[PDB]
């Protein structure tokens, strides 16, 4: 996949494409004339004299100064958004690289189990591994079974039953188990859940 | 206007001025209304237009057809259009033209607004459409049925972030 | 009159340490708030053109002389206006599958009613969603006005014919309000029905007061307290409803972060506007007495007094614009994470 | 190839690209004037016989004439011509109040 799409990190192009613009921008804005009879300094000091020179001079500080505050001012924006990214890319190094976290999609879509980064050029990837179902079945369920009159509930999983029989099973894979009192605890009686078994 | 110049569109106004009054101006500090220096009338004068022109344009490495968005411009109600040719299609964000409409819904390409999105397609032209936000699915309610997996993958995917940027230095002398 | 006071920080209260004694709830409730956070802001883009000069040849002219900052304006604006559809993609765009809802509203005496859209009415929102809507002003009735209207006098002096005349367009967003409602709906129908399987991929019917019963179990609570008490929680729930209903439809400064938002847009284009007006030095405000009364290098020396007020007054605008850009993506990224964490 | 021209390039990449606006041009030059039909009296102001001494200056108000400089090119020759609120080759295309 990496491979084969050219655009897949799209985003660290576009962060270098961002400051090449700024700086040939830069370059650019030094050729306009900003009100002076010359693009050029050397023109002005070859052609005026001084206090001509000074006031053809003097606009020209003008425009490149100008021109420089904005350049800084638009930099250290793109920088705030890069302080904003290397949190996040910090904060994810140490949630999902070096631990489990239970957040979801935060480490990638589905439930996650690991991830390894890795280097790029002026950033990082994560590659996030999870587990994720696929092949599922429908299946009647019900809350509560009574055996004696007592309620009995599941103390992990879910009650589930096939056409015939009913099992416990865990929410995320179906490994049908026998109801069976270590595995299921009693409190109150049959006469308050709706829909007992 | 008595020395005053300008460009615009004079209608009657519905605005009185005071006996010595001869001008009126906009929050602008621009001229709204003119007492005529002629006859004693009193005119509104407003710019001509509006603009708000967009295009639409699919890589040039492919076709060179194009299509144009005017975003103030009510094509079903001149019409401040450079040119037509057919194909005008009216949006919430204003009549296009040169684009196809198509009314089968599609993934979104090239975003123009309001709902609207547009694409090129193969006889080859851009085609404008209603955006599809995603596949229809259903999900039954059954207060006695429950579904459960009983297989599983392991998936891979990525994330990219951005950690730094190149450190530039400028010698402002 | 006005009384002067010290604050009062919060009540007082204490709680006994006693190494042989606890606390125990033997009763709860089921408690239902608000969080409230802006998604987009109007985006603006501004001909600098247009702005700067009154179709004048020469203020063009000049004006060139300057060209690419008012590209560079230009362009900035464009990418602010980018990103407000990329932070309503996020904060609105995690699920694939638009789910339908379903006909029943109420699910184990949950009562969705006020929740799930109202398919009677044209807007396909919820009352909840309804009252949200009727809360903001907004002063563009839509994003379409014609060149009609506002050629003849406005006796109200509507802004944005104003606006537009000067330059200053509104632009209209990607996603229109009848998409996020049926995105947001096929959230809720995804939720109600699936509970957070959706979420992580496909998307497993459970009856909803066993979803109930694993979020209990999650809390730290036993399956038991809920399916005991079932009834109970469910008039619980709906009355909590209700209360938000009431408590939404009675203070109409509920939402008053998202006015400020309009509010602080609409106070920077009107600051444009009248700067406009500004006389930067020059003899006059208005392009057209300058050109009048004034030959070419007078002309020249006064328009470039005014090209440099107004260039500074865009240059001003867009930078205000972009750092307030910078806290909606802020809080964007906050809305996203909440929706994939809170709601998922 | 307004958006090439924006650009500064001669290829333009898939999307959208705002390019400037459809602007109407006038097609007509309207000029109102009041109707006025006296020439104002230069004749008094340059020919006149005495000037008042500068200690006891005159004034008076000129109203309802019509302004016209060329008269004087072949009347006399001035040492002085200064105009610092209008620049002399616009006088022609005013109208002045008091
Ligand atoms: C539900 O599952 C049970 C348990 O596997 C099935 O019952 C068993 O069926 C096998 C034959 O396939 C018998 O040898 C076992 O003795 C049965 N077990 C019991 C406890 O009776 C049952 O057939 C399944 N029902 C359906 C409808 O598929
Ligand atoms: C579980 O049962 C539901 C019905 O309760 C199945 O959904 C139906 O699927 C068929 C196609 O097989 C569609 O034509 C129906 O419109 C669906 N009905 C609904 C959603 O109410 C679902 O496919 C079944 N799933 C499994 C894994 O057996
Ligand atoms: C639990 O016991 C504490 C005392 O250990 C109670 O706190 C006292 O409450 C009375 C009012 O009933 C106050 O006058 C005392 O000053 C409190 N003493 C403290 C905090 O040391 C507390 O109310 C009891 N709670 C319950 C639920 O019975
Ligand atoms: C679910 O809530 C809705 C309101 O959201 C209930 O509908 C209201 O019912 C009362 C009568 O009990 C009427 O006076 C209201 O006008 C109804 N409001 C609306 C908006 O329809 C509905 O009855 C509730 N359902 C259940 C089962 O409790
Ligand atoms: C627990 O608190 C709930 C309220 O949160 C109590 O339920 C209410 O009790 C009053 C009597 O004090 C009744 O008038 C209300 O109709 C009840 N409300 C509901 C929704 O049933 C409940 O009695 C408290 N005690 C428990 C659960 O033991
Ligand atoms: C389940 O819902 C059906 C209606 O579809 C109802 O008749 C039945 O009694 C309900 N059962 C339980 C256990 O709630
Ligand atoms: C055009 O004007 C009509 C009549 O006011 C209006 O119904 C329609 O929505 C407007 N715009 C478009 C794009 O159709
Ligand atoms: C001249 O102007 C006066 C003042 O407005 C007006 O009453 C009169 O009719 C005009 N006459 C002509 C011939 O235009
Ligand atoms: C003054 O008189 C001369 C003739 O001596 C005449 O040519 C000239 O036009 C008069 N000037 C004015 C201002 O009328």
């Amino acid at each position: 996949s990496l491979s084969s799409t050219p655009s897949a990190l799209g985003k660290l192009q576009d962060v270098v494409n961002q400051n090449a613009q700024a700086l040939n921008t830069l370059v650019k804005q030094l050729s306009s004339n900003f009100g002076a009879i010359s693009s050029v300094l050397n023109d002005i000091l070859s052609r005026l004299d001084p206090p001509e020179a000074e006031v053809q001079i003097d606009r020209l500080i003008t425009g490149r100064l100008q021109s420089l505050q904005t350049y800084v001012t638009q930099q250290l924006i793109r920088a705030a958004e890069i302080r904003a990214s290397a949190n996040l890319a910090a904060t994810k190094m140490s949630e999902c690289v070096l631990g489990q976290s239970k957040r979801v999609d935060f480490c990638g879509k589905g439930y996650h189990l690991m991830s390894f980064p890795q280097s790029a050029p002026h950033g990082v990837v994560f590659l996030h591994v999870t587990y994720v179902p696929a092949q599922e079945k429908n299946f009647t369920t019900a809350p509560a079974i009574c055996h004696d009159g007592k309620a009995h509930f599941p103390r992990e999983g879910v009650f589930v039953s096939n056409g015939t029989h009913w099992f416990v099973t865990q929410r995320n894979f179906y490994e049908p188990q026998i109801i069976t009192t270590d595995n299921t605890f009693v409190s109150g009686n049959c006469d308050v859940v709706i829909g007992i078994v | 206007f008595n020395g005053l110049t300008g460009t615009g569109v004079l209608t009657e106004s519905n605005k009185k001025f005071l006996p010595f009054q001869q001008f009126g101006r906009d929050i602008a500090d621009t001229t709204d209304a003119v007492r005529d220096p002629q006859t004693l009338e009193i005119l509104d004068i407003t710019p001509c237009s509006f603009g708000g022109v967009s295009v639409i344009t699919p890589g040039t490495n492919t076709s060179n057809q194009v299509a144009v968005l005017y975003q103030d411009v009510n094509c079903t109600e001149t019409w401040r259009v450079y040119s037509t040719g057919s194909n005008v299609f009216q949006t919430r964000a204003g009549c296009l033209i040169g684009a196809e409409h198509v009314n089968n819904s599609y993934e979104c390409d090239i975003p123009i607004g309001a709902g609207i999105c547009a694409s090129y397609q193969t006889s080859q032209s851009i085609i404008a459409y209603t955006m599809s936000l995603g596949a229809e699915n259903s999900c039954a309610y059954s207060n006695n049925s429950i579904a459960i997996p009983t297989n599983f993958t392991i998936s891979v995917t990525t994330e990219i972030l951005p950690v730094s940027m190149t450190k530039t230095s400028v010698d402002c002398t | 009159s006005i009384i002067a006071y010290t604050m009062s920080l919060g009540a007082e209260n204490s709680c006994a340490y006693s190494n042989n004694s606890i606390a125990i709830p033997t009763n709860f409730t089921i408690s239902v708030t608000t969080e409230i956070l802006p998604v987009s802001m109007t985006k603006t883009s501004v001909d600098c053109t247009m702005y700067i000069c009154g179709d004048s040849t020469e203020c063009s002219n000049l004006l060139l002389q300057y060209g690419s900052f008012c590209t560079q304006l230009n362009r900035a604006l464009t990418g602010i206006a980018v990103e407000q559809d990329k932070n309503t993609q996020e904060v609105f765009a995690q699920v694939k599958q638009i789910y339908k809802t379903p006909p029943i509203k109420d699910f184990g005496g949950f009562n969705f009613s006020q929740i799930l859209p109202d398919p009677s009415k044209p807007s396909k929102r919820s009352p909840i969603e309804d009252l949200l809507f009727n809360k903001v002003t907004l002063a563009d009735a839509g994003f379409i006005k014609q060149y009609g209207d506002c050629l003849g006098d406005i006796a109200a002096r509507d802004l944005i014919c104003a606006q537009k005349f000067n330059g200053l367009t509104v632009l209209p967003p990607l996603l229109t309000d009848e998409m996020i409602a049926q995105y947001t709906s096929a959230l809720l129908a995804g939720t109600i029905c699936s509970g957070w399987t959706f979420g992580a991929g496909p998307a497993l019917q459970i009856p909803f007061p066993m979803q109930m019963a694993y979020r209990f179990n999650g809390i730290g609570v036993t399956q038991n307290v809920l399916y005991e008490n079932q009834k109970l929680i469910a008039n619980q729930f709906n009355s909590a409803i209700g209360k938000i209903q009431d408590s939404l439809s009675s203070t109409p400064s509920a939402l008053g972060k998202l006015q400020d938002v309009v509010n602080q847009n609409a106070q920077a284009l009107n600051t444009l506007v009248k700067q406009l007006s500004s006389n930067f030095g020059a003899i006059s405000s208005v392009l057209n007495d300058i050109l009048s009364r004034l030959d070419p290098p007078e002309a020249e020396v006064q328009i470039d007094r005014l090209i440099t007020g107004r260039l500074q007054s865009l240059q001003t605008y867009v930078t205000q614009q972009l750092i307030r850009a910078a806290e909606i993506r802020a809080s964007a990224n906050l809305a996203a994470t909440k929706m994939s964490e809170c709601v998922l | 190839s307004e958006t090439k021209c924006t650009l500064k390039s001669f290829t333009v990449e898939k999307g959208i690209y705002q390019t400037s606006n459809f602007r109407v041009q006038p097609t007509e030059s309207i000029v109102r004037f009041p109707n006025i039909t006296n020439l104002c009296p230069f004749g008094e102001v340059f020919n006149a016989t005495r000037f008042a001494s500068v200690y006891a200056w005159n004034r008076k108000r000129i109203s309802n004439c019509v302004a016209d400089y060329s008269v004087l090119y072949n009347s006399a020759s001035f040492s002085t011509f200064k105009c610092y609120g209008v620049s002399p080759t616009k006088l022609n295309d005013l109208c002045f109040t008091n």
